[PDB]
């Protein structure tokens, strides 16, 4: 062994036969079960170079998970290259469970046991494992939910940062908890996220120290929110219990060296812009009853503006292909001997 | 994403357009 | 394809009163929030009021309560605004649009909309 390779890999999964969550439903035809006794070889003292940009394992959970979406959230009417694609559109239980990536027979998975790594080039620490960790396929813009937090530092990671054109990657240490809400009261597409202003604000100022640590430490740390575009990138939007919430997101994201509980105000939306590609979608109106989220903060898409002192930078996301990077980064797939 | 109608938009704000994905993203 | 048909609007008095309509073809506007917001050139979108549900519950923008109606008709699959009491700070040109919403804070969410009809309210 080994040599870095490109396989068809497959899935596993905790998911219960019994549970009608489409995650769960879609694992459990999709996926194989989890080891209870997962083994690691740890290999200390050996150095492997990792590329989290060109990682193939990214490309195949986004399938993966285009997959399970247009199984698992079917919308009453889709829009795409001048077709016109209707169908039952059910409202269902959506609540993301942990999936693990596998290397067949023949092939090994490697993981960077560095914590400090930026996720590209060599990676000193690294072990053998057949499984990447549980990964939950959350789906959102902005804000990285549900993740693996940093288990040192917070780490920022770009392809090229000194590219403002390429994303940046932040991985948080402490999870910011934030609470969404559609209350039941009435208006059913009027909803909110609240979240702690000292938490978000302390984790905006070690951003900033980190951002300032890459970019240079006499440079002053600007926070804007989104320059314009699509409703999906301009506000933090994500979809809580099945239903699209997009929530302004001006108060996360408006900082400077100048309440208890931000509250951000929400929309849920039936008239989506797809992830999965180009065109609409259109759902049945928000459920009544229910409808409530907690979810852990655990990294951030920013982009840079670039171009005399002063970095501003700005919430980003749209390419979930990022999301899925914030967790394979520390994942490559090799083929043993 | 449509690359050249998100450029027309985001150009109504002065701004470039590029796509983020399947989004339309005005840098 | 879907689509928003607009009509109604045009120039009135201040005091005066005009009728806007939108008709959706691709929908079933019982089933959305369908309404109407509103921007004048150089400034800031501005909410106006939305239609919603099988009951038609309606939602206004603080600055047109009282003065504005907005109502449905289903055969029609038609949404209609009455926009009496006008006054020249309502000139502007209003959009009919999907997921329609009033909250201040949310008004940049409305990305599908039907192309202006312009309503100048003015002394002459
Ligand atoms: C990949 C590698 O070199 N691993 C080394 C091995 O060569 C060495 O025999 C052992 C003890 O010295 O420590 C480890
Ligand atoms: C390497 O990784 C393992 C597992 O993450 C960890 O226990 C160890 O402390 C790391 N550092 C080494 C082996 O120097
Ligand atoms: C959220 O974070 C807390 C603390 O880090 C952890 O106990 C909890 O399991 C996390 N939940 C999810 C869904 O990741
Ligand atoms: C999290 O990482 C930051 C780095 O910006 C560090 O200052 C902070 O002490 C860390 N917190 C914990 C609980 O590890
Ligand atoms: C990541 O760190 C490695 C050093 O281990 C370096 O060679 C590479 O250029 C870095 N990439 C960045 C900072 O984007
Ligand atoms: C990153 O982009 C900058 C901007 O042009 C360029 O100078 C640099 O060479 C790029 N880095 C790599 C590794 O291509
Ligand atoms: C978020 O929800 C948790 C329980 O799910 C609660 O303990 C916490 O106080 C909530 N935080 C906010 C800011 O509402
Ligand atoms: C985050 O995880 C919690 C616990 O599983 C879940 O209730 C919540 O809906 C998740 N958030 C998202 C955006 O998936
Ligand atoms: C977010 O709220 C601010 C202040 O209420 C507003 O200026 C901005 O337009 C809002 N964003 C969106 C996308 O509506």
């Amino acid at each position: 062994v080994w040599k870095e390779a490109t396989t068809t890999l497959f899935c596993a999964s905790d998911a219960k036969a019994y549970d009608t969550e489409v995650h769960n439903v879609w694992a459990t035809h999709a996926c194989v079960p989890t080891d209870p006794n997962p083994q690691e070889v740890k290999l200390e003292n050996v150095t492997e170079n990792f590329n989290m940009w060109k990682n193939n394992m990214v490309e195949q959970m986004h399938e993966d998970i285009i997959s399970l979406w247009d199984q698992s959230l079917k919308p009453c009417v889709k829009l795409t290259g001048g077709s016109v694609i209707t169908q039952a559109c059910p409202k269902v239980s959506f609540e993301p469970i942990p999936i693990h990536y596998c290397a067949p027979a023949g092939f090994a998975i490697l993981k960077c046991n560095d914590k400090k790594f930026n996720g590209t080039g060599p990676c000193t620490n690294v072990s053998t494992v057949q499984c990447t960790h549980g990964i939950r396929p959350v789906v959102s813009t902005q804000l990285l939910l549900n993740g693996s937090l940093a288990e040192e530092e917070i780490v920022i990671r770009s392809e090229n940062f000194t590219n403002n054109a390429k994303t940046i990657i932040v991985q948080l240490n402490e999870s910011v908890v934030i609470n969404c809400t559609r209350p039941n009261n009435g208006d059913i597409r009027q909803a909110h996220c609240n979240l702690s202003k000292t938490q978000w604000e302390n984790t905006l100022e070690q951003i900033a120290i980190k951002l300032k640590e890459q970019f240079g430490n006499n440079k002053t740390i600007i926070f804007n929110p989104s320059s314009g575009g699509d409703p999906e990138i301009v506000t933090h939007s994500f979809n809580c219990g099945g239903e699209f919430f997009y929530c302004n997101s001006t108060q996360l994201f408006t900082w400077n060296d100048t309440g208890r509980n931000i509250t951000l105000p929400c929309r849920i939306k039936q008239i989506i812009n797809m992830w999965q590609e180009v065109g609409k979608a259109m759902y049945a109106p928000p459920i009544r009853g229910q409808i409530r989220c907690s979810s852990n903060i655990t990294g951030l898409l920013l982009t840079r503006d670039g171009g005399n002192g002063t970095e501003i930078f700005r919430p980003g996301g749209g390419d979930m292909r990022d999301n899925w990077r914030s967790e394979l980064y520390k994942y490559k797939v090799v083929k043993i001997e | 994403x449509n690359l050249h109608f998100c450029q027309l938009r985001c150009k109504s704000l002065g701004l470039l357009g590029r796509c983020a994905x399947t989004y339309c993203a005005c840098v | 394809e879907v689509q928003l048909v607009e009509s109604g609007g045009g120039l009135v008095q201040p005091g005066g009163s005009l009728r806007l309509s939108c008709a959706a073809s691709g929908f079933t506007l019982d089933y959305y929030s369908i309404g109407w917001f509103r921007q004048a050139p150089g400034k800031e979108r501005e909410g106006v009021s939305c239609i919603s549900d099988s009951d038609g519950r309606t939602y206004y923008a603080d600055s047109v309560k009282g003065r504005f109606t907005i109502s449905r008709d289903n055969a029609k699959n038609t949404v209609y605004l009455q926009m009496n009491s006008l006054k020249p700070e309502d000139t502007a040109v209003y959009y009919c649009a999907t997921d329609c919403t009033v909250d201040p804070s949310l008004l940049y969410v409305m990305d599908y909309y039907g192309k202006g009809t312009q309503v100048t309210v003015s002394s002459a």
